[PDB]
C-alpha cells in the first residue's frame, strides 16, 4: 500500500504541506463563492462551489486516491462552535469542510478521530489562509489602483488617510504573516519532520498511529493556539471592517477627485472612523500582548513580542 | 500568476541566457526544454506553469521575450539554447544592428514599433489565463537597453493598469561614458518613478568588485556578472518556483519589502555562494547578508536607516541559530520610529533535480534591504547628470525622432527627470525622520 | 414493403454498405437488418409511420439488446426522435434548395425588373431567417448527436475495449446525493504480494453493459421526457424536453407556412413569366399577410428560445450554460 | 443527399491546380500516378468514397471525374505524360485552335463559344457514365484571359442545361498584374458571370499565396507548381466532407446551406494551418500546438489565402472542417474564445459552426504536434476590397478605352461602343454587387423586411 505516499498526500491535503499551492488557487478561485456562502444563509445555493470542487478534484492525477476520494461538505456550524462542542471555549461563517472516507484495511490505523482532528486543522488552516489572502488582495487593490497612488489637490489626506491605513495594513501583515510563520515553522515543520523520521524501519503499526495522534495532540495542545483562538475570533473581524473600510475609501477616492464642503465634512467622518478603528486595533493588540506576556511555557515568541512592542 | 521576462539590450539578453540555464538546471529542464525527469513519476512540488510553458511535447519553452535593438546577441542567444527558446517570441525590431547609446534611439525604436511588441505579449498572455505581471531585465547605462525598457513600461502601465510591473536594473560603475549613459538611467529613472511597480538595484562597480573578491581571477568577465545576476534572480524567486506553505507570489514578498509605491527601489544580498566545504552557519550567512561586502550594490554609509527587511535562508536550518540572529540583528539594524521593525525570514527548499552546487551544505542566504543606501548611488548619478548637463550642452547633437527636431525639448525632460529624481530622494531621505508619519501622530 | 426493401438495398448500394454487402464477413450482418411499419392509425404520412428495426439471431440476441415486444423500446424511441429530427432537416433543406433554385431563376431571367427589388430583398431575408432557424435546428441536433457518439465512443473504449488498455484506475468509488464519496469493497494493494488471460467479459456481463450502455443513454435530462425526476424549466413551468418538442412543433410550423410562401413565390414567378407587372397584385397581398404571419411566427419563435436560454442559463449545468451562449 | 461532383478545368493555372488535386487524391486514396488503386481490389471495406470523384471501370482503376480543357495542348500533354493512364484521355479538350491569340477574356469566350457544341457532348458523356450526380467544381483561372472567357462560357452554359444542378467555382486572383488594365478586365467580365450564375466562389488571391510559400517554404524563390499545391490541398481538405463523410456534413449542398446565406453573398474567404502534405512540409512538428492553437491560427490573418484587408471585417458565415484526432472540450474552449473575440453582425444571433474531419488511414501520420490540421472559410465583405482595387483600375482606365483593339475580336461585337457597354454594364453589376455586400454589413439589411410585411 506504500503507507509513505499515503501519509504524504493527507499531510498535502489537510495539513497544505508542501501544498500550498494548490489550497491558494482553489481559495483564488473561489473568494466571491466563499463570501457568498458565508454571507448568506444555509438555503443558499452552493452546486457551484461543489461543481469546481469536483472539476478541480477531476483535474487532479488519478493515482492521488486522497485526493481522488476527497469529498466537500458544508456544516451548520462555525470552526470556533465546533471547537467549544468539543473543547471548553467560548467562541455563520467557514461552514465549509472536508473529509475521506478510509476504506478496508486501511480504515483500522486510519479511524476517524484522527479524521476529524484533520477536518478541524484543515479548516483552521482554511480561515488563516483566506484571511492572508484577503490581505494579498487588499494590498493589489492598493498598490495597482491608480486612485490609491494618486495625489493632489493640497492633499492632507494621503499623509492622513493613506498612510495611515497602508501602516494599518502593514501591521496586520507583521502579525498575521509572523503568526502564521511562527506556527508553521515551530508546530507544523516540527510535527512534518518528527511524522517522517518516525515511520523509519518502523516496530508496531499502532505505535504509529500512536505517535500520529499524540502529533496531533501537541498541536491540539498548544498553548498558542489557544490563546490565539479568542483573540483570533476579534482580529479577523477588525480585518472585516478593515476591508470593508478599504472598499468605502476605493469607491470614494474617484469622487473626491475635483467644490463643496460636504466633501470635507465627509473625510472628517472617515478621519475619526479610521483613527476609532485603529484605536481599537491598538486595544485589542494590548490585550493579545498582555495575554501573551501573561502565558509560560520562547524563540518565536519572542518574535512575536518585537514585532508587537511600538517602536 | 505566470510572470514574463522582458531581456532588454544585450546585457538584458546575456542575463537571461545566464537565468534560463541555472532554472532549465534546477528543475530539470536543460538546454533543449525537454523533461529531463522520468515518465513514471509525476508529483512535483515545484511550479514551472508560471516561467515555462509545456506543450504536447512536453517540452518547456522559456516564458520570456527578448527585445533588443542588435540581431547578433540575441542570435548568439539562440545558438548556445538551440530548441529551447521560441523563435516567435523574439523581437530586434528589424532594423539591423544597434546604433546610438542614447535613451532617444531606443525611446523611438520602441515607439516604431510597438504594435509588434503588444502582439507579441497579447498573444503570450493569451496562451495562459492566470496571469500576475512581467520582469524586465535591461541596463539603464545602455541607451537603446533604456529606451526599449521606458517605452514597454509605458505601455504596460496604460495598457495593463491590474498588472504589478518589476524590473531588474544594474546602475553603471564608475566609468567615462556614465556622461552620457547617465542621461539615460535618469531617463528611464523618470519612468522608475512614473510606472515602475517595483525595482531592485544594482551597482556594476560593486558588482565587479564583489566578483573580483569571490572569483579567483580578478579579470572580472561580463558574462561572470550575468551569472552573479542570475543567481540571484533565481535565488529571490525560489519561495515562487518552490513554494511550501507560506509564500506562493511575488504580490506577497512586496506586500512584505514595498510599503508604499514611491519607494519600490530594494537592494539585494547574497552570501554565501559559490560561481567545497561549509563554513558559514545560518547565523554566520545572516550577519554576512549584513555585511556591505556582500551586498550587490555599493553602500556608502556608516549606519544605513532600514525601513522594511526580508530574507530567504536557503538550506536545512534550525530555528535556534534563526532566533539568536534575528536578535542580534535587531540590535544592529536601526528603523525609524514610525515605522516598524520588522524582519522576515523564508525557508527556501534545495531543488532536488538540481546538480549539486560546489560547497555542498552550506547553508545560504538571500536579503532584500529598503534603506538610504540606494539614495546614495542615485545621488552619485545625479550629481553626475547635472555636472555634465549645466556645465557641457552636447546632449543636443544625439537625439532622434521628435527629440532630434527640437533639442529644447530634450532639455525639458531632462530638467524634469531631475526634479523629479529629487522630488524621491526628498521622500526617501525624508521617510527616514520620524516626523514622516507626523501628520497622523 | 416491396418497394421498401429494394429503396433499401438500392441505398445500400449507394452508400459504403455495398463494401460491406461485398465482404462475405459482413453480408450476414447486412441482412440481419429488417425494417419494420408499426401501425400508427390511418392518415399518417410514411414521414412518420416508417421505422428502421434490425432483427437478431442466436447467439447474438442474447448479448444485445434489441427493440424486443416486451423490451421499452430504447432504439424505437431513440430512431423516433431522430427520424423527427432528420424529417426536419430534410424539409428546411427541401424549402433551402427550391428558394435557392427559384432565385436563381429569378437573377437568370429578371433582366431590370424595377419593381421586384422590394420582394428580392424581403425574401432575401426570409431565407435568412429559415437558413437561422435551420442552424438552429441542426445546432440542437448536432449537439445530441455530439453526445451520443461520444457516448458511444466511451463505450467502446471503455466497455467493448475496456480488457485492452486498461483504465488503470484500482480505485472504485462511489458518489451519493448527499456529495460523500464512499470507496467501493475492500482496497485492493498495490500489486505487492510475498513471492520468493485477459478480464474480458462473458454473455450476461455484455448484455448488461448494453443495457447499462442504453440506460446512460435514456437517463440524459434533456432525454427525461415525462418524468417526474427532472426539473422544469424557470419561468417556463415546462420540462426541457418538453419545451424542445414545443420548439419542434413550431419550427415545423415555420417549414410549413415557408413552403407556402414558396408556393406563392413560384406562382407570382410563373405570373412574371406571362405578363410583365400587370397582375399577382392578390398574390402580393397574399405575400405580405404570410410575411407578417412569418414574422409573428419567428418573434414569438425568439421569445421561446430566449426562455430557453434562460432556463438553461440557471438550470446549474454548466453544459447547458455552454449550449445557451453560443445559441446566444 | 450525397452526390458525385465533377471538376472542370480550365485555363493554364485550372489544368495545374486539377493535375495536383487528383495527385494529392491518388495520395490520399493510394491511386498514384498511374489511375490503378494502389492498394489490392481486395480490400472492399473502404471508409472512404471515391465514387463522387473517381469512375470505376475496372476494379483495381479509378478514374477521375474531370474533364481537362485549356487552349495550350502542351500543358495537357506534359499533364497526360506524368500521370500515364491515370487520366482519361477521351476527356482532354483542346480543339486544336491553336495558341490563344492574347489574354483577352473574349477570346476565350469566343473558342468556348465556338466549341461549345463538342464540350457539352463531352460533359453529358461524363454525366451518361454517372447516376446520382449533384454538381460541378470549377477552376476558373481568372488571372488568364482566354481562362477567363472559358471558364465564363461553361458558366453561361451550365447554368441553362443543368439548373437544378449546384455550381461551385474556383477563382485564383494574382497578386501583382503585368499589365493591371488587361487583367482586370478579364476578372470583371468573369466576376460579371459569376454574380449572373454561379452559386459559389471561392477566391483565391496569390499574394498571400506567395507570402505563404515563401513563409513556411525553405527556398526563397517561389514556383508556381507547389503554390498551385497549395490550392489543391485547399481543394482536398473542402472535399474530404465527403471522399471522408463525417456525421454531420455528408453533401456538397449541405455545406453549402450554412456557408451561402443568399445568392447574392457567394464570395468566401479562405484559410488554412501549416499544410502537412506539401513539399517542404518537415518544418511542421516543431510548432507543438493544440486545436485551440489551430483554431486561432485559421483566424489568424497570417493564415488567410486571400487579402485580408481586415479593418473590422463584417462576418456572416464562419465554418470550419477539422481533421484529424480531435478532443471536444478543446473545441469548446476555442468556441468560447472566438465567439470573445469575432466581430458578429447584431441582427443575426447566428455564430460561428464548427465540423470534425477523419483522417485517412493511409495518409503519413504525424507526430502529435501537427497531427491535426483544419481549414476555415469565412463570409466577409472585406473580399470586394479585391476587387475594389480593380474597380479602381477600372474607374481609372475606363475614361479613355485603351486594349480596346484586342477585346473586339472573338466576341459578337466588333465595335467599340458595343464592347464600351458590355464593359460599362459588368461594372454597374460589380458596383451593385458591393453595394449589396457593403449593405449587408449593416443591420438595416435584416431591417428591410421588418419596415415592411
Ligand atoms: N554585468 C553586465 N552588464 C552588462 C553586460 N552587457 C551590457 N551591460 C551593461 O550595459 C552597459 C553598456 O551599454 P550596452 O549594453 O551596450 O547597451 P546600449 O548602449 O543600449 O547598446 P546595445 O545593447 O548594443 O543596444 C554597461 O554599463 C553595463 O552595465 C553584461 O554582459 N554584464
Ligand atoms: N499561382 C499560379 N498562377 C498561375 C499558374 N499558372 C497560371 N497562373 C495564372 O495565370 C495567368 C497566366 O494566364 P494562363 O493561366 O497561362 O492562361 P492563358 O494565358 O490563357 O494560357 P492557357 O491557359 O495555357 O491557354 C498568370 O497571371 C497567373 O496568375 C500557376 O501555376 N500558379
Amino acid at each position: 500500500y506504500d503507507l509513505i505516499n499515503v501519509l504524504k498526500h493527507l499531510q498535502q491535503i489537510f495539513l497544505g504541506y508542501q501544498s500550498g499551492h494548490n489550497v491558494l488557487k482553489f481559495l483564488t478561485k473561489n473568494m466571491g463563492e466563499l463570501t457568498k456562502h458565508y454571507r448568506n444563509d444555509n438555503n443558499a445555493n452552493y452546486d457551484k462551489l461543489l461543481q469546481n470542487f469536483e472539476l478541480e478534484r477531476q483535474s487532479e492525477n488519478p493515482n492521488n486516491l486522497m485526493r481522488q476520494l476527497l469529498m466537500i461538505q458544508f456544516d451548520t456550524e462555525t470552526l470556533p462552535q465546533v471547537l467549544s462542542h468539543y473543547l471548553q471555549i467560548y467562541p455563520a461563517i467557514y461552514h465549509l469542510k472536508f473529509d475521506i472516507n478510509i476504506p478496508y484495511p486501511l480504515n483500522i490505523i486510519i479511524s476517524r478521530t484522527c479524521m476529524i482532528k484533520y477536518q478541524i486543522i484543515l479548516r483552521y488552516q482554511l480561515v488563516l489562509q483566506y484571511h492572508s489572502r484577503l490581505l494579498d488582495e487588499t494590498w493589489m487593490d492598493l498598490n495597482k489602483t491608480p486612485s490609491w497612488k494618486y495625489r493632489g489637490y493640497s492633499h492632507t489626506v494621503k499623509r492622513r488617510i493613506v498612510r495611515a491605513t497602508r501602516v494599518l495594513h502593514a501591521k496586520m501583515n507583521h502579525f498575521i504573516k509572523t503568526i502564521m510563520e511562527y506556527f508553521n515553522q515551530n508546530v507544523i515543520d516540527k510535527e512534518v519532520y518528527s511524522l517522517e523520521k518516525c515511520y523509519r524501519n518502523p516496530t508496531l503499526a499502532v505505535a504509529i498511529q500512536n505517535e500520529l495522534e499524540g502529533g496531533l495532540t501537541n498541536i491540539m495542545t498548544n498553548r498558542c493556539l489557544s490563546d490565539l483562538i479568542p483573540l483570533q475570533l476579534q482580529i479577523f473581524d477588525i480585518v472585516y471592517k478593515f476591508c470593508k473600510f478599504i472598499k468605502s475609501m476605493r469607491a470614494k477616492l474617484c469622487q473626491l477627485d475635483p467644490q463643496e464642503d460636504a466633501a470635507l465634512e465627509l473625510i472628517q467622518k472617515l478621519i475619526e472612523y479610521i483613527s476609532n478603528a485603529s484605536s481599537i486595533f491598538r486595544k485589542c493588540l494590548i490585550n493579545f500582548t498582555q495575554e501573551l506576556s501573561t502565558e509560560k511555557f520562547a524563540a518565536g515568541i519572542e518574535r512575536v513580542l518585537y514585532s508587537i512592542v511600538p517602536p | 500568476g505566470e510572470i514574463i521576462t522582458l531581456q532588454a539590450g544585450q546585457c538584458g539578453n546575456h542575463v537571461g541566457k545566464f537565468l534560463w540555464s541555472q532554472l532549465a538546471k534546477e528543475h530539470a529542464i536543460g538546454t533543449d526544454g525537454l523533461s529531463q525527469l522520468p515518465d513514471s513519476s509525476t508529483e512535483r512540488d515545484d511550479d514551472t506553469k508560471p516561467f515555462f510553458r509545456e506543450n504536447s511535447r512536453n517540452k518547456f519553452t522559456p516564458r520570456a521575450i527578448m527585445m533588443d535593438s542588435e540581431p547578433s546577441v540575441i542570435a548568439d542567444v539562440e545558438n548556445t539554447f538551440r530548441g529551447f527558446f521560441d523563435p516567435r517570441n523574439t523581437w530586434v525590431a528589424s532594423d539591423g544592428a544597434s546604433a546610438g547609446n542614447s535613451w532617444a534611439n531606443g525611446y523611438d525604436i520602441g515607439t516604431r514599433n510597438q504594435d509588434d511588441i503588444l502582439n507579441k505579449i497579447d498573444k503570450e498572455i493569451d496562451s495562459t489565463d492566470n496571469f500576475e505581471g512581467f520582469q524586465l531585465l535591461h541596463s539603464v547605462a545602455g541607451g537603446t537597453g533604456s529606451g526599449l525598457g521606458s517605452n514597454l513600461l509605458e505601455a504596460l502601465c496604460d495598457r495593463y493598469p491590474k498588472k504589478i510591473l518589476t524590473t531588474y536594473s544594474v546602475f553603471p560603475a564608475r566609468s567615462s561614458e556614465v556622461v552620457v549613459q547617465s542621461y539615460n538611467t535618469i531617463l528611464a529613472l523618470r519612468r522608475l518613478i512614473e510606472d515602475s511597480d517595483a525595482t531592485v538595484v544594482f551597482d556594476n562597480a560593486s558588482l565587479l568588485n564583489i566578483s573580483g573578491k569571490v572569483f579567483r581571477n580578478p579579470n572580472i568577465d561580463l558574462q561572470h556578472t550575468n551569472q552573479l545576476i542570475s543567481t540571484i534572480i533565481s535565488s529571490v524567486t525560489n519561495s515562487i518556483r518552490f513554494p511550501s506553505y507560506m509564500y506562493s507570489s511575488m504580490s506577497s514578498i512586496y506586500s512584505t519589502l514595498i510599503p508604499s509605491p514611491e519607494l519600490h527601489f530594494l537592494s539585494p544580498s547574497f552570501t554565501p555562494f559559490t560561481s567545497a566545504h561549509k563554513g558559514h552557519s545560518s547565523y554566520d550567512v545572516m550577519l554576512d547578508l549584513l555585511d556591505p561586502s556582500n551586498s550587490l550594490v555599493s553602500t556608502a554609509m556608516n549606519n544605513p536607516t532600514y525601513f522594511n527587511v526580508y530574507n530567504t535562508i536557503i538550506g536545512n536550518v534550525e530555528p535556534r541559530q534563526i532566533s539568536r540572529a534575528m536578535t542580534k540583528l535587531q540590535q544592529r539594524i536601526k528603523f525609524p520610529s514610525w515605522s516598524s521593525s520588522a524582519m522576515h525570514v523564508n525557508i527556501g527548499r534545495r531543488s532536488p533535480y538540481l546538480p549539486l552546487q560546489p560547497n555542498e551544505n552550506e547553508v545560504s542566504g538571500m536579503m532584500l534591504s529598503n534603506m538610504s543606501t540606494v539614495v546614495n548611488v542615485f545621488e552619485n548619478a545625479c550629481n553626475t547628470f547635472d555636472k555634465v548637463f549645466a556645465k557641457g550642452a552636447f546632449l543636443n547633437n544625439y537625439n532622434v525622432g521628435d527629440l532630434f527636431q527640437s533639442m529644447q525639448n530634450v532639455q525639458d525632460e531632462f530638467a524634469e527627470s531631475r526634479e523629479v529624481v529629487q522630488s524621491l530622494m526628498e521622500d526617501y531621505v525624508a521617510a527616514e525622520q520620524d516626523s514622516y508619519l507626523d501628520d497622523v501622530l | 414493403n416491396y418497394k421498401l426493401t429494394r429503396v433499401l438495398q438500392e441505398a445500400v448500394q449507394l452508400s459504403s454498405l455495398r463494401h460491406l454487402m461485398n465482404s462475405p464477413r459482413n453480408s450476414s450482418v447486412i441482412n440481419g437488418l429488417d425494417a419494420r411499419v408499426l401501425d400508427l392509425g390511418h392518415g399518417s404520412v410514411g414521414w412518420d409511420v416508417f421505422t428502421l428495426d434490425y432483427i437478431l439471431y442466436p447467439p447474438l440476441s442474447l448479448v444485445l439488446n434489441v427493440n424486443r415486444p416486451f423490451g421499452r423500446k430504447e432504439y424505437l424511441r431513440i430512431f423516433n426522435f431522430l427520424w423527427r429530427f432528420k424529417k426536419n432537416n430534410y424539409f428546411y433543406q427541401k424549402e433551402m434548395l427550391k428558394s435557392n433554385d427559384i432565385i436563381r431563376s429569378f437573377k437568370k431571367i429578371r433582366g431590370y425588373n424595377p419593381l421586384i427589388r422590394d420582394i428580392i430583398n424581403k425574401l432575401s431575408r426570409i431565407s435568412i431567417l429559415r437558413t437561422q432557424f435551420q442552424q438552429f435546428n441542426s445546432k440542437m441536433e448536432s449537439y445530441y448527436l455530439n453526445c451520443i457518439i461520444e457516448e458511444n465512443f466511451k463505450e467502446m473504449t471503455r466497455k467493448l475495449q475496456r480488457t485492452e488498455n486498461k483504465s488503470q484506475n484500482q480505485f472504485d468509488l462511489i458518489r451519493l446525493n448527499n456529495g460523500t464519496i464512499e470507496l467501493n469493497g475492500i482496497l485492493t494493494p498495490k500489486a505487492e504480494v510475498l513471492t520468493k488471460i485477459e478480464k474480458t467479459l462473458n454473455i450476461d456481463e455484455l448484455e448488461s453493459v448494453h443495457n447499462t450502455f442504453l440506460t446512460n443513454i435514456l437517463s440524459h435530462k434533456l432525454f427525461a421526457t415525462n418524468t417526474s425526476e427532472i426539473s422544469v424549466g424557470d419561468y417556463s413551468g415546462q420540462p426541457y424536453p418538453t419545451s424542445l418538442v414545443l420548439l419542434l412543433n413550431s419550427v415545423y410550423e415555420f417549414v410549413k407556412v415557408y413552403c407556402n410562401l414558396n408556393d406563392i413565390g413560384y406562382e407570382i414567378f410563373i405570373k412574371m413569366n406571362l405578363n410583365d407587372h400587370e397582375a399577382s397584385n392578390g398574390l402580393l397581398g397574399k405575400f405580405n399577410t404570410n410575411l407578417k404571419e412569418i414574422v409573428s411566427q419567428y418573434k414569438n419563435f425568439k421569445d421561446r428560445l430566449y426562455i430557453f436560454r434562460a432556463d438553461l442559463k440557471n438550470d446549474g449545468d454548466e453544459e447547458l450554460f455552454l449550449l445557451s451562449k453560443s445559441l446566444r
